[PDB]
RNA sequence: CUUUAAUGUUUGAUGUUCUAACGUUGACCCGUAAUCCGGGUUGCGGACAGUGUCUGGUGGGUAGUUUGACUGGGGCGGUCUCCUCCUAAAGAGUAACGGAGGAGCACGAAGGUUGGCUAAUCCUGGUCGGACAUCAGGAGGUUAGUGCAAUGGCAUAAGCCAGCUUGACUGCGAGCGUGACGGCGCGAGCAGGUGCGAAAGCAGGUCAUAGUGAUCCGGUGGUUCUGAAUGGAAGGGCCAUC
RNA sequence: AAUUCCUUGUCGGGUAAGUUCCGACCUGCACGAAUGGCGUAAUGAUGGCCAGGCUGUCUCCACCCGAGACUCAGUGAAAUUGAACUCGCUGUGAAGAUGCAGUGUACCCGCGGCAAGACGGAAAGACCCCGUGAACCUUUACUAUAGCUUGACACUGAACA
RNA sequence: GUUUAUUAAAAACACAGCACUGUGCAAACACGAAAGUGGACGUAUACGGUGUGACGCCUGCCCGGUGCCGGAAGGUUAAU
RNA sequence: UGUAACGGGGCUAAACCAUGCACCGAAGCUGCGGCAGCGACGCUUAUGCGUUGUUGGGUAGGGGAGCGUUCUGUAAGCCUG
RNA sequence: AGGACCGAACCGACUAAUGUUGAAAAAUUAGCGGAUGACUUGUGGCUGGGGGUGAAAGGCCAAUCAAACCGGGAGAUAGCU
RNA sequence: UUUUGUAUAAUGGGUCAGCGACUUAUAUUCUGUAGCAAGGUUAACCGAAUAGGGGAGCCGAAGGGAAACCGAGUCUUAACU
RNA sequence: CCAUAGGUUAAUGAGGCGAACCGGGGGAACUGAAACAUCUAAGUACCCCGAGGAAAAGAAAUCAACCGAGAUUCCCCCAG
């Protein structure tokens, strides 16, 4: 990032923003696992049992991203809209 | 140059502020303006010319 | 060696969704009074950083 | 005591006659009103004359001054 | 409570006096057959001087450095950003220490709208009144005017006068122009709220093109968006802005 | 005038002829009183000018004596060097030609000698410019700092007004 | 007399002499983180610094600038 | 410095002008032979040819394909008094 | 008597010529200055690198001096060749 | 070799012979290729020790927003043709 | 004056060298920032003291976070 003398790109445009501290522990889980965590029951741990959050994680969500089948119940984790429905169109179970 | 700056502020409860500049010299009196104000989201008579 | 992000790069530009990199536009910190406000609304939302200048920043941050 | 000009503006006639344009478009970037707005065409603040419904640009020679309309036929 | 009077008491200030800390490159004694040093006696000075940390001043004594580029070699002079015309070869762009000029603002009306109006100059007549101040008539045609250069515009006036006003709005914006980029410009229309007009409509500053300064750092107002145990707060962000 | 640009100022002395020299004038571009002014006997491997003597300095060189130079015997370097079968002129040409073009001249090879050319040899031009090079030096450049200096607290107390 | 050893011996440096200024002795001043040492086993007729430079006749005016010396009233002024 | 302003000899045409027909003239074009790249195309299909068209000056530079050297495995093999 | 005079040793170095791949990384030859003084010399000692010493030239400090030599940082850095 | 341009009278080289200059490590990106594939892969280490364990972690399958937050949407905005 | 200082003798120990590693006391600059001063280089080079076969550190007045962990040291992540 050297033009020369003129100033830089990196250099010339404002800096904006803020790093959040709690996006570095919020997870986002998929529909196609939740069928991998070992007993159709849906918590924080469960899920870092079964490595697919990993352990500072302290908040989670169940994102629409693909084909739930199993019945499976959700517990103290945020789901989205899209994804309760479709949790509780394949049997399903989703308390909080 | 001579000309400053003021801030024509609304007459809601609001702190949202236009800004101007006014001859301070010539026109020494103060400048209201039925400006519009987007919080309260009407027009509202604005004051202060600094 | 393992590659040193240009810090004040990665304060300036955030990735998108298709690799491309955004940006806030410059000339709205101050002197403000004087611009129009056609001018300073179109300088909020943030921007593409453009073809030109993609290698550079590809360059200053590659990690990101 | 010289050696002084100014950048130049890019001024002109940027979409010719017969030329297909959006809405929007501009057609002439001018100075005054050399040509002056027509049918479906509207002129800015200054005096740049754009495009305000789709179709082709139309040069014509107008009025009792033999002005420089610019029209779009609907297209 | 205000204002004062005596006593006791509680503390600071200043000057004189004192011996007890420290100084002694005064004398004598001892370690010691030694002009160092230490110890002892004594004299003088004495809370000073001196040294430590903190602090103002001075400080080429010393150190680290800086001291632009263009340039018909460099220096000297001039220039450096922005606007207008010409060069510029009838699209755009186009250079030179080429030829000429300007800007670093102004304006709450000189902006918006509605209604109206039309200049310069010359001739003739007419109190003071004059080559030229007002009046009336004629010729004339925009040779005028446009807040400030020049060019392009302007009568439907963009020029001149009056009434009411704040659209010199807020969020957006199809589409374009223009730049290597940063950026800059034009914009019908959509939503909210407004002004003028009977209405069609027009209004997101000014006839247009100059009137300017990135980022960082920081100041002020608003908004729990964040807020390192937790509740706040500090700080940060975002919006406005200096 | 160690100072005077104009300037070889003007006048005078010396000379056949004197931009220098001596004396004077003063219109001192831009002397001047301890960064001393003006005089000054003696001194000076000091600067400038004049004269006597003396002379090969010179007119203008000549001869001689020695040491090299030259030849023979012995020993035996050096800088330089892309390669060479290494001429003149006129022109062309990265613009000053042994090498190109045209032309002229020239059997092959040495020895003594001269130095016009080989943009000859020696030394990555010392001048000039450039480098966001260096070094030392300066200062009322900037920033510090040693030193000097100021006050507070410490070491550091009493007894009376 | 001295000087650029190795292109400059000079009008330059030095000098006796003059002046200004500092210095009261544990002197100023210098070398030294300090101790100490030189000044000097000296004491203002001495010592240090600076300029001028035998001798003769002399050394004129200016204190606004920069420095130095002196003053303490007022303004401004650090740590605390 | 030497003719020294046609390259030279030399030319009264071997100069100039006008017309015309020849011929010379290059690594240009053609002929014959060969190699290589990129297309197209019927097979061959993992590619070669009856083909076929066309291309191949090259600095900075980019792309592709190779040769040699020394050392390790194959190699207690294979050459070698 | 004398930083007195002339002049050898002794100290120096004013001029010229030679030398300049030297006899010599500063000399030789012919003249030249001082030569009882602020002289000269032997032996030992002391002062050290932003430091010494300097009758001052930026001179001298081991043929080196506008900051010695050796070793190290160190393959400094070199938009230049 | 450097250049707009060198027989250049611009640089370099007396010649030969030997040595003499794009490397190595670790990260990141793209191309080729190989494995596996909505999955790929382990590092340190244990170690019958180039095996096998070790999935701590990293990368990917989800974005938008400064952030809370939302999520095939999200941000802007009182709301968006 | 008592006594301390001092003196004499005896016993035990030390002293010096050594390549790197280790702890501590001091501590640059070239360089990079396309200049340079904050910053970097870098607590590196170097100097000095001390110790051992290793040294150092070390047994929570430590984290964590309303759950828990349990001294120090080293390695791979975390994570450029």
């Amino acid at each position: 990032g050297f033009e020369g003398g003129q100033m830089p790109l990196y250099r010339r445009l404002p800096k904006f923003g803020f790093t959040s501290r709690k996006a570095a522990i919020t997870a986002e889980i998929r529909l196609s696992d939740l069928a991998k965590v070992e007993g159709g029951v849906v918590d924080l741990n469960t899920l870092k049992a079964a490595n697919i959050i990993g352990i500072q994680i302290e908040f989670a969500k169940v994102i629409l991203a693909g084909e739930v089948t199993t019945p499976v119940t959700v517990r103290g984790l945020r789901v989205t809209k899209g994804a309760r429905a479709a949790i509780e169109a394949a049997g399903g179970k989703i308390e909080e | 140059g001579i000309r400053e700056k003021i801030k024509l502020v609304s007459s809601a409860g609001t702190g949202h502020f236009y800004t101007t500049t006014k001859n301070k010299r010539t026109k020494p009196e103060k400048l209201e303006l039925k400006k519009f104000d987007p919080v309260v989201r009407q027009h509202v008579i604005y004051k202060e010319a600094k | 060696p393992k590659i040193k992000t240009v810090r004040g790069a990665a304060k300036r530009f955030k990735k998108t969704g298709k690799g491309g990199f955004k940006h806030k536009h410059a000339n709205l910190r101050h002197i403000l009074t004087k611009k129009a406000t056609k001018r300073k609304r179109h300088l909020r939302p943030k921007a593409m950083v453009s073809k030109g200048d993609l290698g550079l920043v590809i360059a200053c941050l590659p990690y990101a | 005591r010289n050696g002084r000009d100014s950048e130049a503006k890019r001024l002109g006639v940027k979409r010719f006659g017969g030329e297909s344009v959006l809405a929007g478009s501009i057609i002439v970037r001018q100075r005054g009103t050399k040509f002056h707005a027509g049918a479906n065409v509207g002129c800015g603040r200054d005096h740049t004359l754009f495009a305000k419904a789709d179709g082709k640009v139309k040069f014509e020679v107008k009025g009792p001054k033999n002005r420089k309309f610019i029209s779009i036929e609907a297209e």
